[PDB]
C-alpha cells in the first residue's frame, strides 16, 4: 500500500500541476459570464412559465366565467366532462409551465 | 535512497497541494458547480425544448376541448410562441456574448 | 595584442578557431596595434561588451523568451495486481493527458492562424485575379468574411 | 529575490542610485559632506571609469543575463507559466474513485472549452488577448492587410 500509493501522488500531483495554472488563466475572465448567460435564458423561460400559470389562471379564471355558464344544466353536462377535460387538459399544459421554471 | 527521495520528491508534490489551494478552492469549487448544473442542465435544457412536442402530441388527445371552451386554444398557442422565440434566435446572440468571453 | 582585439570585439569563443590562423591570416592590424594609447582608450571602454559576443547578447536576451515563451523542442510521453494495473493503465493515460495537452501547445496558438489563412488564401485566390476597380465592395467582404471566420474560431 | 516578487527589485531600485554613489561614498561618509572625496574621482576619465565601471560594465552584461532571470524569477511567482497552456482493498478502491477523477478532470480539461485552448492558448487571456480585443477581430489581420494592398492592386 506504500508503495502503490504516493505513486497515487505522483499521478494527483500531476493531476494538479497544470490543472490548476491552466484553468485559473481561463475560467476566471469568463466563470462569471459562463452561468448568467444561461441564467438569462433560465429566467426567461421562467418567468414564461410564470405567465403560463397566470394563462392557466385565466383557465381556471374563465371557469369562474363558465360558472355563469355551469348553472345552465344544458352546458353544465357538458361542462362536467369538459371540465374533466380541462381537468386533463392542464397537466400537458401545466407540465410545460412546470419545468420551465426549472 | 532514490526511491526514498522520491519518497522525499513526494513530500514535495504533497505541498503544492498546500500551494494551489488558494487559488484551487477558487477552482475547485465555482468551475464545478457552475459547470455541473449547465451539464446537468444540458440534458435538462434537451428536454426543456423537446415536450412541447409531445405537448403538441398531448394537445390533439386533449383538442376537443379548446374548441368546446370559448378560448383555450390561444392561450396555449401564445406561450409556445414566446418559448418558439427562446429558441428562434438560439444563442446568437448569446455567441456574441460568448465571442465577447472568447476574444 | 590589439591587433587581435579588433578581430576579438566580435566574439570570443568563435574566435579560437580562427585565432590560430588569424595572425598569419591577417597583417594589417598591426599597424594600428602600434598605436596603442589611441586605440586603448576607445577599446578599453568598449571591451567589457566586446568580451560578450554579438550573439550572445542575444542568447540573453532569449532567456525572457525561454521562460513561459519557449518554442524550442518540447517532450510529450492478484487485488493489488488490479490496483497496479489500475495505477499502470491511469498514470500512463494521465501522463498523456499531461503530455497531450502539451504536445499542442507548441503549436496550439497557431491553429486558428492556420484555420484562418487556409480560409484567407482560399478566397485570395480569384480576388488576386480582378481586383482593381472595386475595393470598397471588396473591403465590405472581407469585414463578413471574417465573421464568418471568427464564428469558427468561437466554434 | 526569487521567494519573493517584492523583494527582488528593491535592491535594484536603489541600486542605479547606489552604484554611483559608491563611488561618491569611496574615502568620504557623505559625497557632499566630505571634502577628501572629490579629489578621488575626476570630473573626465574618472579612475571608476577606468576599472571600476568596466568591470561593473562587464558586470553588467553579465547583470543584464541575471536580472533578466531575475525579472522572470518575480514574473514566475506572481503568475506561473510552464509550457503555456481489508484497507488494502479499499486503497485499491480508492484509486477507482482517483480514477474516477482524473476521467471528470480530463473531462474538466475541455469541459470549459477544447476548440479554444487546443487552437490557442492565449485568446483573450491578459498577454496580447486584449489586443485582437481591441483591433476589430484578431492580431492576425494585420498579417493579412500587407498583401490586402497587393490584392486590391
Amino acid at each position: 500500500k506504500t508503495w502503490l500509493c504516493k505513486r497515487c501522488e505522483t499521478m494527483n500531483a500531476k493531476l494538479r500541476v497544470l490543472e490548476n495554472v491552466l484553468l485559473l488563466e481561463t475560467y476566471t475572465p469568463d466563470s462569471i459570464s459562463a452561468l448568467h448567460n444561461i441564467r438569462n435564458y433560465l429566467v426567461e423561460a421562467t418567468e414564461e412559465a410564470s405567465a403560463a400559470y397566470n394563462k392557466a389562471v385565466t383557465r381556471l379564471r374563465e371557469y369562474q366565467g363558465v360558472d355563469p355558464h355551469f348553472d345552465t344544466i344544458a352546458r353544465q353536462y357538458h361542462d362536467i366532462v369538459k371540465k374533466l377535460e380541462n381537468m386533463q387538459w392542464t397537466i400537458h399544459q401545466v407540465e410545460m409551465d412546470l419545468k420551465s421554471h426549472d | 535512497t532514490n526511491l526514498e527521495v522520491m519518497a522525499v520528491k513526494e513530500e514535495q508534490y504533497i505541498q503544492q497541494y498546500k500551494k494551489y489551494e488558494m487559488l484551487l478552492n477558487r477552482v475547485g469549487y465555482t468551475p464545478k458547480i457552475s459547470h455541473r448544473e449547465l451539464v446537468e442542465m444540458a440534458e435538462h435544457r434537451k428536454e426543456l425544448d423537446k415536450m412541447t412536442k409531445p405537448v403538441l402530441d398531448t394537445l390533439r388527445s386533449y383538442q376537443d376541448l379548446p374548441p368546446d371552451k370559448a378560448l383555450a386554444a390561444l392561450a396555449i398557442e401564445d406561450k409556445k410562441r414566446q418559448f418558439t422565440a427562446a429558441e428562434k434566435y438560439l444563442e446568437e446572440v448569446l455567441q456574441s456574448a460568448l465571442e465577447t468571453n472568447d476574444e | 595584442m590589439s591587433s587581435a582585439r579588433l578581430c576579438s570585439l566580435v566574439a570570443e569563443l568563435g574566435y579560437e578557431g580562427a585565432g590560430k590562423l588569424d595572425p598569419d591570416s591577417f597583417e594589417w592590424p598591426f599597424q594600428y596595434d602600434d598605436a596603442r594609447p589611441i586605440l586603448d582608450w576607445i577599446c578599453s571602454s568598449l571591451r567589457p561588451s566586446n568580451v560578450l559576443s554579438l550573439a550572445e547578447l542575444s542568447l540573453y536576451e532569449q532567456f525572457q523568451r525561454d521562460g513561459k515563451l519557449l518554442e524550442g523542442d518540447d517532450q510529450a510521453y492478484w487485488p493489488l495486481m488490479k490496483e497496479l494495473d489500475e495505477m499502470g493503465k491511469i498514470n500512463s493515460k494521465l501522463s498523456t493527458a499531461v503530455e497531450e495537452v502539451t504536445l499542442e501547445h507548441r503549436n496550439k496558438r497557431e491553429i486558428v492562424k492556420h484555420h484562418a489563412k487556409d480560409v484567407e488564401l482560399q478566397r485570395r485566390v480569384f480576388v488576386d485575379f480582378f481586383c482593381n476597380p472595386e475595393r470598397l465592395r471588396n473591403q465590405v467582404r472581407e469585414l463578413n468574411a471574417l465573421v464568418r471566420a471568427r464564428q469558427a474560431s468561437s466554434s | 529575490m526569487q521567494s519573493l516578487s517584492s523583494s527582488a527589485p528593491t535592491p535594484e531600485a536603489i541600486l542605479e542610485w547606489l552604484q554611483k554613489e559608491m563611488g561618491y561614498r569611496q574615502l568620504g561618509p557623505y559625497n557632499g559632506s566630505s571634502k577628501s572625496h572629490v579629489p578621488s574621482i575626476d570630473a573626465i576619465r574618472k579612475i571608476c571609469r577606468g576599472n571600476m565601471i568596466p568591470i561593473w560594465n562587464f558586470l553588467i552584461n553579465r547583470v543584464k543575463s541575471e536580472k533578466t532571470v531575475e525579472r522572470i524569477r518575480r514574473n514566475i511567482t506572481v503568475h506561473g507559466g510552464s509550457s503555456n497552456a481489508l484497507p488494502e482493498l479499499r486503497t485499491a478502491v480508492q484509486n477507482a474513485q482517483a480514477s474516477s477523477e482524473h476521467c471528470k478532470y480530463v473531462r474538466g480539461l475541455l469541459d470549459e472549452w477544447w476548440e479554444q485552448p487546443a487552437s490557442t492558448v492565449v485568446d483573450w487571456v491578459t498577454v496580447d488577448g486584449q489586443s485582437v480585443a481591441a483591433w476589430q477581430n484578431h492580431v492576425k489581420q494585420l498579417l493579412a492587410f500587407y498583401d490586402k494592398e497587393s490584392l486590391r492592386t
